[PDB]
């Protein structure tokens, strides 16, 4: 249970970081130099950070989708691995499928 | 020794030309070479098969 | 300046630049320079509108592709008429067509002598980009 | 200078050569080198112009097709006049479409002798890749 | 070398490459060893041209579609001047036919004398496939 | 060898193939088998490039309708010139183009004599299949 | 064998098949047997060709339409030299037509002499069918 | 005073004509030019690499 | 390719003529022959190790 939540854990942290922004790639056409190609390539990189930008009718970017779902499937993970080790260490009646209250002698 | 044989007149599918038809050839458990035109001729059995030790 | 009359002479020999370019005596003696040098301005004008959107005007070299259209252009320029058939015609038409080209972006514009040219900054502008909170504070 | 003199005498005779370099006497007696190497200049910068977007400019080697498109093109650039139906004419065309294939990602430049060419790194380019949390921790 | 003098006279009889091999003298009298081989060189450098995105360059073998080619392909530059209607032409024209059609992967390449040619490892690159939890842990 | 010399004469008569293949005497007087051995071996190559995509290549069986189209396409390669109304030539294009057909899967390779021909493993091709859980446990 | 010497000689006179199958005696004396059996073993080649993949080889019968389209198939065949004008070329090209016909489902192949031709079991294939809990338990 | 300098026999990636191959050239930490080909000239060492005072 | 080679201008141990010494980096990383041998020749590299293969 441990190893399943430290691998939920991490690539949740990684869908995270890409979350955000969405990849985006730039097309050129033939008698692009590499001037010119590295100009675009910065263009590209710093297009999600920069509202506006313009380029040539010859050129173009798409804005694909860079990763689209929820957290859902990792926290049910992360759920049922702390639910185990609370059963397993002490007992499934207070800790993991906790008592809840109410008081009295 | 080579182990696989077999001797009851049992049937296996041998192609000869354009078709598979009963007879009994190579009939060994054991292949070093033909083993992709093996397989089409070494289809196990149809009927009662029994081993023996050729030792050849 | 992409062109000179040295430059039409070596391509199309001296005796054709002297019978299209001396048109006061006949049979032609001299080479009229005023005249080439006009029709060397208006190859380099047609192609500085062609260039404009891409790489700066006052360029410090010339390309030698740029050489050869120069000259192409310039000779064809010293036609007072020029029929379609006319080969001339022709070449002129094949260097406004790698002309074209070049200005969408389909072929680039080669060395000059050992360096790149110098293209605009049209497709350098973005906006700014604002990525605050992404600084290591 | 994917081509020379002795290519070109090669490919076309030397006869054909001193036939259309020769301009001065008639009958030819002797090939015109500055002819022959602003010929083969230009064909050299049209050939760049079609190649700067996928190769380095200033190639170290010569690929053998490289020789042979040259040559066809600065033969076919020594005509003063070249009409459409031309035989040679023809055979520019389709250098030039072969260097357009090229061009465009549909032929590769072959061999120079042992060795591959220099591909420029335009396709190299991606961001940086950020990717934290994976880097075994 | 996918093909040598040899190939070229059993295919086109020695008298054809003799006449169209043989340029200072009249009648031609000899072969000239060093244009046959140039025009070898050029048709190998087209093939290779067409056929370096799918198999390795400096091929161990030679199919013999590829000696066919080769040799039509030598023959037709052999000529110094090409008409469009000349059957040679139209025979270069099929052969590079067939060439682009093993390029666009619509051919196979034959082979060589009993085993395959080497494919270039083009198609098979992958990321490298994560799966852990899935090794019989 | 998908056909031999017999094949030809037979196909089309001996006399034609001694007029097309000996090229030395004149009038002809022997079939030179060094010649028809080329063509057949060059017929076989591009038949190869043809079926190399849907059947083994070293065929150990000859089936007829290959047996015809190898002869056709041997006959064919015998003419030095070939035009292209030559009647010769349309009977080799109707062959390339029944060989196209059995490439692109709208024609199948008959039978040689009495079995079938042996079809390579493409589409035989599967993952592997991962069912437990249903193995009747 | 889908036609005889016999069908041959009744479809277009025994002197037209001796016309054109006699090449060593001028006139024709004989119909040479070896040759019109090649060519009708040619037309039987061809047409299992197009019907491989509809029924079985080996045919126990021959329908009385494919005796009329081997008799032409042969007799094209039995033809040195065919122009594209020449009728007996557009009957073989209208028989192709049917026989194409037939093999894109478009014409089913007729009686033989009272029962159906055998198909090939390409379309009877279906997985299996797994259908428990409903065999009246 | 130039800081930069790598004299441990060390493999940097030099480009002669198509090819970048081991080579030791400007090797230094500072730039004034050939910025742009000293980037592809002066990609950080291979193996191990020390540095001295030049005072050139 | 070569899988390494160890050398930094040092072997591990070449030992010639019933001596051993050190020098002309003859470092290997491969079952190809001489395995036996490979461990004597090797198993001793007393100074720094830098591995740059030679794609041999």
């Amino acid at each position: 249970p441990y190893l399943f939540r430290h691998y939920a854990t991490s690539d949740l942290a990684e869908m995270l970081e890409i979350y955000g922004l969405p990849i985006r790639l730039g097309k050129y056409p033939p008698g692009t130099a590499d001037e010119e190609k590295a100009t675009l390539l910065r263009a590209v990189t710093g297009l999600g950070h920069a509202a506006a930008g313009i380029i040539p009718e010859t050129m173009a970017i798409d804005f694909q989708q860079a990763a689209q779902g929820s957290s859902d499937p990792f926290l049910a993970m992360m759920r049922q691995s702390e639910d185990a080790i609370s059963k397993a260490v002490l007992g499934g009646t207070l800790t993991s499928t906790t008592s809840q209250s109410g008081g009295g002698a | 020794e080579v182990e696989g044989v077999f001797v009851r007149a049992t049937v296996e599918r041998r192609c000869r030309a354009g078709f598979c038809f009963d007879k009994e050839g190579q009939g060994f458990a054991d292949g070093v070479l033909s083993d992709e035109q093996l397989e089409a001729l070494e289809s196990d059995p149809l009927l009662k098969v029994e081993r023996c030790t050729f030792s050849g | 300046s992409y062109c000179t009359l040295a430059d039409l002479i070596e391509q199309y020999s001296e005796q054709k630049i002297r019978e299209v370019s001396d048109r006061v005596n006949k049979p032609a003696t001299t080479i009229d320079t005023v005249i080439v040098d006009r029709a060397i301005a208006d190859a380099d004008s047609e192609i500085d509108l062609h260039l404009h959107g891409r790489y700066q005007l006052p360029l410090a070299s010339v390309p030698t592709a740029l050489k050869r259209i120069a000259c192409g252009l310039a000779y064809a320029n010293l036609h007072i008429v020029l029929k379609e058939e006319n080969p001339v015609y022709k070449t002129a038409e094949h260097l406004r067509k790698l002309l074209s080209g070049i200005a969408n972006g389909k072929l680039s514009l080669a060395l000059d002598a050992d360096g790149k040219p110098a293209p605009v900054a049209n497709t350098v502008q973005i906006s700014e980009g604002r990525n605050d909170w992404g600084a290591d504070w």
